[PDB]
RNA sequence: UGCAUACUUUUCCUCCGCCGAAAGGCGUAGGUAAUCUUUAUCAAUAUAUAUCGUGAUGGGGAUAGAUUAUUGCAAUUAUUAAUCUUGAACGAGGAAUGCCUAGUAAGCAUGAUUCAUCAGAUUGUGCUGACUACGUCCCUGCCCUUUGUACACA
RNA sequence: AGCGGCGAGUACACUGUACUUGCU
């Protein structure tokens, strides 16, 4: 199910994507989101699988996600699930 | 001659034939007008002799037209992103699948889906 | 009731002394008894236009169509594909927002161009860029403006 | 042998002084080319603040440029031009042949 | 800094050095506040 | 009904509440009339009459 | 709402009218006897 | 010979040329008669049988048309002919004729030789009318 | 010589009124081919009336709602009619509009107390009412316009109560009659 | 791929020939401009002929779903956008209220402004050229004279 | 930018025309 689209390589994982995220990761990623990627990358590989990982510090709102993000919350705590990928997050200050 | 009755209203008897297949479902007129185009009825004719052989191969053009040369683009609802590949898929059960889109985008239940929840428009009716 | 007493001298030596609107009918009548170009199969599937957001509801309009391009292909020597766009736009409502002009599709044109160029009507060439007729398709054209001039005036 | 400039007069007197040279040195001249004027004009809004009844006031500069050829020295043509010219006026040079 | 070669962030008004109501008309890259009134020593003569 | 013939000899003045109606001298044959007309009116037009000797009033 | 059907001076106005037929039937109609508005024959 | 006249009505702007020949009026590339409206066909025509078709069957009257809309260059054409026609009778073909053939034109219509000034005016301030302005609230 | 629409020369034209001919002043100066005429109309006041009663006609067809500035197809329409109007009845359709608006027009009507109309507000007034009553007939009535012009212009010819403008006529007439 | 270093100009409109229905994309003509866009012509109202033939209809497009592309480092509060599906009110509008006298009303478009992208905004331009006064003070708003004031921040 | 004139025509008229090339 999700398998494939963990392992499977950029170009496909576009190509699956809507042309929304194919235009931004063919422009690019940048250092900022890659530094996000490794660090929660980490985060995950240490944390216990049993427990939800934590969000992430210094929010922004303005990076994708990908089925290899996932585990991740915001610091607002809608779970990251693959139906959800193609949309960035958002989640701010919308309260009525 | 008149009034036939099908799974939808087609009491179109005067009515032409594109306009009641157009009624029917795909109200578009671009649905309609290429099922009428692949089952090869003349639109001079109305609508007030159609024949069940033609009912049936408008069900044969409409059940999957994917092997029609109707493209991808022209194919309603392209991706709808999954496992597979979809279809237009007219009227009364056409809409169960936009239902559970509504509750696919419910369960997702991110900034649009409780704009539609609530009762707002997507890009908002502006009340300011 | 098309016929009307002229008062003056005509010419009739060639396509602009005849009328556009008989004469795109006639030449695709023509055009479909000849069988010189397709239909084809793949254009009958799009409207013609983004702006009509309908289709053309006439099953003759590619023959319809290719008439009128070598109608304004003799009219001024020089065709491009942007001519051609401009001259067939079109209005298009935009639903609540104004009423605007948007060009046609101009991949009909560019395979009608393409046709023609098959069939040798049309040359291209780097001088005079636009599509030009060429002299054995000029002489041609006269001589059938003069049978349908004269199939209409006796 | 083209001119131009913001004020009419400057190059009526310019060009005055350029057929009375050529007649003066009786060499072939073309007659004097009244090109169409050019205008440049923009519309902006008076009142700074944003009270008050909406306000719109439009300028015009036309640019007049003239037209010459003649077939003589490259350097006697720009001495007299030089001589008289006023820094206003700007001048460009083209010969002919024939 | 993050500065762009875009938008009115590139490029501001000469005189004023503020960010609103600044043409590009002619290239004229300057605000509409002192615009009118230096618009007769640049030569912008009203005429209607 | 009827209507009878009526000579604009001359214009008299533009009267009335808006300023929408016109004293002119009739004429069928009695000579002397007095009539309010509505639009405009030239030198030398033929009116219709209804009355024989109804008569307005001159201010 | 139209009630008028094709089953049973040639102006398509007067012929609906004396027929009791749309304007399309009565083009129809007109070109079935005689074998967008123009002048009259 | 050889005689030109020139031709402004409306926006419109027309050239007209009467020179000897057969009867050859040709408008641009094509013949009057297919400028498609019979209507304006009936005000082209109208000079004609102000003139003479056989006066007309030994002269050729080339006429071009460059912009304006429909109404602007017919009647552009009619004054320009118009002028032509005059101007071809006062040089060549006879000038006792000239005399009755602009006594007609003129007790006919003052429009054939000469245009009117009308003509579209700057738009003005206020609102999207030219002699309007924006509707006002209280 | 000229002829309406190369037909119609109208060498008999009816006494009518006395004055409601020289309103129109149809002569060999107004004599035109075809309608759209576009000469200046606003000049003086007899300038108004000097227009020809055919000009008049085709020129005020035009108001209902989004339609202005269409006047070609109001040129085309009244055409129509007029044929319609020789093919239904065989005299001359052009006598058919004098008499419609020698005796369509209202006479006396009532501002404060009557007044009479002139001849030239008469002839316009009269136009008007043809105008209304047509814009009406083709207000959603299946009818075609040149069918509905045909009808309500014979209809004012021979002062027929499926005429509009003879209706209001009366009805202004009436009203004036109870004034004064 | 990233940093540093040298080479032309890519940094406007674009014509064309091609890929893609289109959106959009590739490589080049031309132009610092009456010279190339484009101007012997860039829009629309029309226009001539077909279908519909006045039935909330096929009118009408509020509404949401699916996407393909560009703009922008970034569009989620789906900028914009081609396509498909979706199908609200609306039978011409109470009391009131705005505008207007000839190329003007009105309709139809379209140029430019801010603009990386986004006109339903504003400001020009043209086409289609109208019905009606050619005056009046009835309202309203001003102006003048006389008059009465115990008002003068009137 | 235009009016032309003629240098060669593309088809028809007949005892120039619509479209192409260059100069004055």
């Amino acid at each position: 199910d999700l398998d494939k689209l963990l392992d499977l390589s950029q170009d496909e994982l576009i190509k699956l994507f809507k042309a929304r995220q194919r235009r931004k990761f063919q422009r690019g990623i940048s250092k900022k989101a890659k530094s996000l990627l490794k660090k929660i990358r980490k985060s995950k590989k240490n944390c216990e699988p049993g427990e939800k990982p934590n969000p992430v510090p210094t929010h922004l709102r303005n990076m994708t996600i990908i089925p290899e993000m996932v585990g991740s919350i915001v610091a607002t705590n809608v779970e990251i699930k693959p139906e959800m990928i193609g949309y960035y997050l958002g989640e701010f200050s919308i309260t009525y | 001659q008149h009034i036939l009755r099908i799974l939808n209203t087609n009491v179109d008897g005067k009515e032409k034939v594109i306009i009641a297949l157009t009624a029917i479902k795909g109200i578009g007129k671009r649905m309609a007008t290429v099922i009428c185009k692949q089952a090869n009825v003349d639109p001079t004719k109305r609508a007030g002799e159609l024949t069940t052989e033609e009912i049936d191969n408008i069900v044969h053009i409409m059940s999957t037209p994917t092997q029609f040369k109707i493209p991808d683009w022209f194919l309603n609802r392209r991706k709808d992103l999954k496992e597979g590949k979809n279809i237009h898929v007219i009227a009364n059960q056409l809409d169960s699948y936009l239902r559970e889109d509504l509750e696919r985008m419910k369960k997702i239940r991110l900034h649009r889906g409780l704009r539609h929840h609530w009762g707002l428009r997507v890009r908002g009716q502006h009340t300011k | 009731r098309l016929l009307e007493p002229v008062p003056f001298v005509k010419t009739n030596n060639c396509i602009k002394d005849v009328d556009a609107d008989l004469f795109i009918r006639s030449y695709a009548t023509h055009l479909k008894l000849h069988n010189k170009i397709t239909y084809p199969k793949w254009c009958t599937f799009v409207k013609t236009g983004k702006g009509r957001k309908l289709a053309p509801l006439n099953e003759d309009w590619y023959f319809i169509r290719a008439s009128s391009i070598l109608r304004r292909l003799y009219l001024h020597p020089d065709i491009g594909v942007g001519f051609l766009r401009r001259q067939f736009s079109s209005k298009q409502r935009r639903g609540v927002a104004p009423n605007h002009t948007s060009l046609a599709s101009g991949k009909i044109l560019r395979s009608i161009l393409q046709q023609l160029e098959n069939l040798g009507y049309v040359e291209q060439n780097p001088k005079k860029k636009g599509r030009r007729l060429t002299t054995k398709g000029e002489n041609a054209i006269n001589n059938f403006a003069r049978y349908i001039n004269k199939k209409v005036y006796n | 042998i083209a001119l131009t400039s913001k004020n009419l007069r400057a190059i009526e007197k310019v060009c005055s002084d350029i057929m009375k040279g050529a007649k003066e040195k009786n060499l072939n001249v073309s007659g004097p080319v009244r090109l169409p004027v050019k205008t440049l004009r923009i519309t902006t809004r008076k009142s700074p603040c944003g009270e008050g009844t909406n306000t719109w006031d439009r300028f015009e500069l036309r640019i007049y440029k003239r037209l010459i050829d003649l077939y003589s020295q490259c350097e006697v043509v720009t001495q007299m031009t030089s001589i008289n010219i006023d820094p206003v006026v700007e001048v460009e040079v083209i010969i002919t042949d024939s | 800094v993050h500065p762009k070669k875009y938008g009115q962030g590139s490029r501001q008004c000469r005189v004023c050095s503020n960010k609103h109501a600044i043409i590009r008309k002619y290239n004229i890259n300057i605000c509409r506040q002192c615009f009118r009134e230096r618009a007769d020593i640049i030569g912008f003569k009203k005429y209607r | 009904e009827k209507s009878k013939l009526a000579k604009v000899e001359k214009v008299l003045g533009r009267t009335g509440s808006r300023g929408g109606v016109i004293q002119v001298r009739a004429q069928f044959m009695g000579r002397f009339l007095i009539r309010n007309v509505k639009g405009p009116v030239r030198e030398g037009d033929i009116l219709a009459l209804l009355e024989t000797e109804r008569e307005a009033r001159r201010l | 709402k139209l009630n008028h059907a094709v089953f049973i001076v040639i102006t398509p106005s007067a012929i609906a009218e004396k027929y009791k037929v749309n304007l399309s039937v009565a083009r129809a109609v007109i070109n079935h006897l005689a074998d967008s508005q123009k002048l009259y024959t | 010979k050889r005689v030109q006249t020139f031709g402004k009505k409306k926006t419109a702007v027309a050239v007209a040329t009467v020179t000897n020949g057969k009867g050859l009026i040709k408008l641009n590339g094509k013949n009057l008669d297919l400028v498609e409206p019979y209507i304006l066909k009936t005000k082209v025509y109208e000079p004609l049988w102000l003139i003479g078709s056989g006066k007309l069957k030994n002269l050729d009257i080339r006429i071009r048309v460059k912009g304006g809309g429909q109404t602007s260059q017919i009647y552009a054409i009619r004054q320009a002919i118009g002028k032509g026609i005059i101007s071809y009778y006062q040089k060549y073909v006879d000038e006792s004729t000239k005399k009755e053939l602009k006594d007609v034109l003129l007790r006919y219509d003052r429009s054939l030789l000469v245009g009117d000034t009308r003509r579209c005016e700057p738009k003005k301030f206020g609102g999207k009318g030219a002699r309007a302005r924006y509707q006002k609230s209280y | 010589d000229i002829k309406l629409f190369k037909k119609w020369s109208y060498e008999e034209i009816n006494i009518a009124d006395l004055s409601l001919v020289d309103c129109i002043a149809v002569s060999q100066k107004a004599c035109v081919y075809t309608p759209h005429t576009a000469g200046r109309y606003q000049k003086k006041r007899f300038r108004k009336a000097l227009c020809p009663i055919v000009e008049r006609l085709v020129n005020s067809m035009m108001m209902h709602g989004r339609n202005n500035g269409k006047k070609l197809k109001a040129i085309r329409i009244v055409a129509y009619a007029f044929e319609i109007i020789h093919l239904m009845t065989g005299e001359n359709p052009l006598q058919v509009f004098v008499n419609a608006v020698q005796k369509g027009g209202p006479r006396e009507d009532s501002t404060r107390q009557a007044v009479d109309v002139s001849p030239l507000r008469r002839v316009n007034q009269a136009i008007y009412l043809i105008c209304t009553g047509a814009r009406n007939a083709a207000f959603r009535n299946i009818k075609s316009i040149s069918e509905c012009l045909a009808e309500e212009i014979i209809n004012c010819a021979n002062e027929s109560s499926s005429s509009y403008a003879i209706k209001k006529k009366d009805e202004i007439e009436r009203v004036a009659k109870a004034n004064r």
